[PDB]
RNA sequence: AGCUUGACUGCGAGCGUGACGGCGCGAGCAGGUGCGAAAGCAGGUCAUAGUGAUCCGGUGGUUCUGAAUGGAAGGGCCAUC
RNA sequence: UUGAGCCUUGAUGGAAGUGUGGACGCCAGUCUGCAUGGCUUUAAUGUUUGAUGUUCUAACGUUGACCCGUAAUCCGGGUUGCGGACAGUGUCUGGUGGGUAGUUUGACUGGGGCGGUC
RNA sequence: GUUUAUUAAAAACACAGCACUGUGCAAACACGAAAGUGGACGUAUACGGUGUGACGCCUGCCCGGUGCCGGAAGGUUAAU
RNA sequence: UUUUGUAUAAUGGGUCAGCGACUUAUAUUCUGUAGCAAGGUUAACCGAAUAGGGGAGCCGAAGGGAAACCGAGUCUUAACUGGGCGUUAAGUUGCAGGGUAUAGACCCGAAACCCGGUGAUCUAGCCAUGGGCAGGUUGAAGGUUGGGUAACACUAACUGGAGGACCGAACCGACUAAUGUUGAAAAAUUAGCGGAUGACUUGUGGCUGGGGGUGAAAGGCCAAUCAAACCGGGAGAUAGCU
RNA sequence: AGGGUGACAGCCCCGUACACAAAAAUGCACAUGCUGUGAGCUCGAUGAGUAGGGCGGGACACGUGGUAUCCUGUCUGAAUA
RNA sequence: UAAGGUGAUAUGAACCGUUAUAACCGGCGAUUUCCGAAUGGGGAAACCCAGUGUGUUUCGACACACUAUCAUUAACUGAAUCCAUAGGUUAAUGAGGCGAACCGGGGGAACUGAAACAUCUAAGUACCCCGAGGAAAAGAAAUCAACCGAGAUUCCCCCAG
């Protein structure tokens, strides 16, 4: 009595993993109650095939723009800036909404502040390129030029 | 009537034999149980009268199918 | 008392005695051995009781057999429990 | 909880000083860790494997209450309570077992038996 | 009171009383391969088995043997 | 007939007539007989059907050895001067007979065992529901009232109406004797006898079925029978007996 | 062939050999219609609580034997040309 | 088919017939009480009692038909539980009982033989039970053979006591 499961499941448990049971937890328990169901070897496929239409298959279909920068690798026209400050050095901050002021007009238009690097923002120069939030692994790179005004 | 309703297994005549080997006539008989199995394809307990091995049976070719039978073989259920 | 293993193995003319199963006696033949200088004697004990058929099974021996064939199991044969 | 295996992090095969539990410690050591300060003899986990014990429920029991089939002391489904992997039943197995069964229990013999004999 | 209807009515059976022993109720016990049922619409002042056999005065010793009850060491011991 | 032996006073038979016991099948061997003869002969089946076909096969012409094997020899043993069993006599197939084997195997006969049925219209026990017990005695408890006690106790009348209580018909039984005993009768008649408000007695119907019932227990009863009913079946059980 | 008829019948009777016969209902054959029904080729697939095993019985002429084969009450359990 | 007829004991009576509706024989139909599977309920067989539809110049009542159970199907209904199941009614089909042997299966003795007796035998016999056909069963190889080959099942003779 094998059977793969359906739910987690306390000492075996695994969304789909493929468990030895005995006989009576399953036909018993397990099973008529949703829990898990015999291995029928007609399973065994069609609960691995999802183990390859995703894990292998979805797992890929997340890879279809590369770092999201693709062709913005000659970074972006600079339209205006995003600020200074302190005759010559730098005071201005970035409000919740202002880093886009330069590159925005480039891919799509927005407005949000997920903050990324937790430090006063270092004040000096200007064009820097860390990474910013593009995605939940990627990153991206441009630059920054300020306004003589 | 001590059968079971799956693999239609009822009782058999047989001997003791003793050491003298002695026939004696006598009944092997199943081990049957009548178990009340979920079928969720009815949302309902049927509760077939099986033999161990009959419940193994259900085990393996799944109770819609053995309710499959009998259906189709005019037995109750 | 000395030396010894004839308390041998294969056979056996010819007799006894039994309804039978069987038991018994036997010179002589072959091989091989003991004692004797030698002729020779020895196939247990002066003789006559001291025993248990067949079956089943054990043990050793032996290619006799051995179900397609080679093997083996089992079987036979000899010895024996 | 517990008998034994494997995986491991501490034992056999960024210095010196002001400071600590356990010890076969060659009989008098030194350690094994505890603070700091410019493949084989050892302890805990993750575990794998069996034993013992709590409890659990979800097989199973219910000759408790209720609902419906149903104007029904059967049964059947359903709910609830108690119990609960026990009890019970199938196969196998040891014991018991004139309760029941089939038989056996000799012959010679101055009748049979006893005695004696074979 | 009962009994051998058809050779035995008794000193035999039975009897109220007594004891022992089983039984917590789905009772023990019994019919029955089971379902079902009696026990009992009873519940230990009840129900079963065995014996004794009104009542009076009483009922001693023996637990080796057989039987029965109890025993969480060891010995021996079945399937597996 | 059985017997050492039967007029035997041991068995059997009243007499007569009819019936009434060594058969049949298949094998197998021997004798007789017929055919063919180192050969004989087919079976099933076919059929042109008592022919003819069909030689599958069986027996015989070769044995010895457990066997492999050898072969008029072979086995025994290393081998036998030898020994055992063989080589020197014709078979086979019908037919009739004699024996045997298997079958009921010459005819009749048990007590019994097993299987399936039929029986509680007799009887045992129980269940339901109905009926019966002339007549005559004894006179428990309790009750009243007197006497009685401090009050209870107690006590006398009366009252009451208990009881597997008494006597005794019906009714139920069945202790003795005589009769009967090819009876009136397969268990009674007659004269006596026990119970007779009870553990009584009886009607109707019900239920318990054979290793079963029921049994105040005799192995009693279960349809004139019971240490295991009756009927059919196994069945022509078996019968070293008569 | 056989039977009967006043005793034994080829030629008296009824028959027998032989040759013939059905409006109807049916039997069986064939030839057709109806409802069906599937036919032929190519490409596939190819019988699991099964075979096997432990235990207990039973079937095989075979009485557990050295015992193959088969069925299965109980417990198990493959491979896949 | 016909010149004779109305079965027999068993006459007689009253009749029918003789060239086609006497009788007789055969094919098909009609009628076919009650009881019996028995079927509306019951029941001590041949008898008792119904319900529902009908139907009468005399539409009280009494005559005629249907109404058992089970199974498959279908329609309509329809609980605990709201869906759904169970359940309920109605309809159409079928079954039901009987009876030789032979057949397949489920169970399955004993006497007896072994000169006792338990393994063994009698025997898978008798007997009970279920089911079926004109036959039944079996059947087209996971079969034999034996290094050549055969080619399902059934039956017969041999092999061989
Ligand atoms: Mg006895
Ligand atoms: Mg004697
Ligand atoms: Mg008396
Ligand atoms: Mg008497
Ligand atoms: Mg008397
Ligand atoms: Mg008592
Ligand atoms: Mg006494
Ligand atoms: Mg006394
Ligand atoms: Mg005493
Ligand atoms: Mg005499
Ligand atoms: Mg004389
Ligand atoms: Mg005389
Ligand atoms: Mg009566
Ligand atoms: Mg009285
Ligand atoms: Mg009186
Ligand atoms: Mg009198
Ligand atoms: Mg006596
Ligand atoms: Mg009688
Ligand atoms: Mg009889
Ligand atoms: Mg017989
Ligand atoms: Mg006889
Ligand atoms: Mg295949
Ligand atoms: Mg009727
Ligand atoms: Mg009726
Ligand atoms: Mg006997
Ligand atoms: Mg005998
Ligand atoms: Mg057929
Ligand atoms: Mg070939």
């Amino acid at each position: 009595m094998q059977v793969i499961l359906l739910d987690k499941v306390a000492n075996l448990g695994s969304l789909g993993d493929q468990v030895n049971v005995k006989a009576g937890y399953a036909r018993n328990f397990l099973v008529p109650q949703g829990k898990a169901v015999p291995a029928t070897k007609k399973n065994i496929e069609f609960f691995e095939a999802r183990r390859a239409e995703l894990e292998a298959k979805l797992a890929e279909v997340l890879a279809a723009a590369n770092a999201r920068a693709e062709k913005i690798n000659a970074l972006e026209t600079v339209t205006i800036a995003s600020k200074a400050g302190d005759e010559g050095k730098l005071f201005g901050s970035i409000g919740t909404r202002d880093i886009a002021d330069a590159v925005t007009a480039a891919g799509v238009e927005v407005a949000k502040s997920e903050v990324r690097l937790p430090n006063g923002v270092l004040r000096t120069t200007g064009e820097h390129e860390v990474s910013f939030q593009v995605h939940s692994e990627v990153f991206a790179k441009v630059i920054v030029n300020v306004v003589a005004e | 009537s001590r059968v079971c309703q799956v693999t239609g297994k009822r009782p058999v005549t047989g001997n003791n034999r003793s050491h003298a080997l002695n026939a004696t006539k006598r009944r092997f008989l199943p081990n049957l149980h009548s178990h009340r199995f979920w079928v969720e394809s009815e949302k309902r307990f049927v509760t077939l009268r099986v033999s161990a091995k009959g419940m193994r049976v259900i085990d393996k070719k799944g109770i819609d199918t053995v309710l499959a039978e009998l259906r189709a073989r005019g037995e109750k259920y």
